[PDB]
């Protein structure tokens, strides 16, 4: 879950900042840079007392740990 | 001087020009129904209409 | 001079890279004006 969440938001960030005129031009030559399908991750990110076998699991905390590791990896790779 | 409605010489600066355009063309055509606000793209995008 | 520099600096806009991306998927350059032979 953490892996695909980070991938989804990285792709959305990259797609938001791409030149719009470039997308138009590419579509006009049949080389469309496809948009990323929308997805519903908001409800999962807000979970904080998931119940399993008598334990209360804070999903938000674990997702944050994995995503922060991924962000650090991305910055390191860029540099 | 170009951040004010008019310059020190009483002439239209780019603040006024762009404000006038954004209200009297973009949002007008949005209210007509030829444009829509996509929160996905964080922009306004032409709808695929006849016009 | 400012007109010339604007023409030079608008050739770096992303809108001019459509052909390259289309070629890369399906299948002049800046800095050449400053090469003094």
């Amino acid at each position: 879950l953490a892996d695909q969440i980070f991938a989804y938001y990285k792709v959305m960030a990259g797609s938001l900042l791409l030149d719009k005129r470039l997308r138009s031009e590419c579509k006009n030559q049949g080389a469309t840079i496809h948009l990323p399908p929308s997805n519903r991750y908001e409800t999962l990110l807000k979970q904080r007392h998931v119940q399993l076998l008598g334990r209360s699991i804070d999903l938000n905390r674990l997702i944050t740990q994995r995503v922060s590791a991924a962000m650090y990896k991305s910055l390191e790779l860029a540099i | 001087q170009q951040t004010q409605h008019l310059d020190s010489h009483g002439e239209p600066t780019i603040t006024s020009l762009y404000t006038n355009w954004y209200l009297e063309t973009l949002l007008r055509q949005v209210s007509n129904g030829h444009i829509a606000y996509f929160p996905a793209m964080k922009a306004f995008v032409n709808l695929p209409t006849e016009n | 001079i400012c007109t010339e520099q604007c023409t030079l600096s608008d050739q770096l806009l992303p809108k001019h890279c459509a052909k390259t991306i289309s070629q890369a998927v399906n299948k002049e350059k800046p800095g050449v004006e400053s090469m003094r032979k």
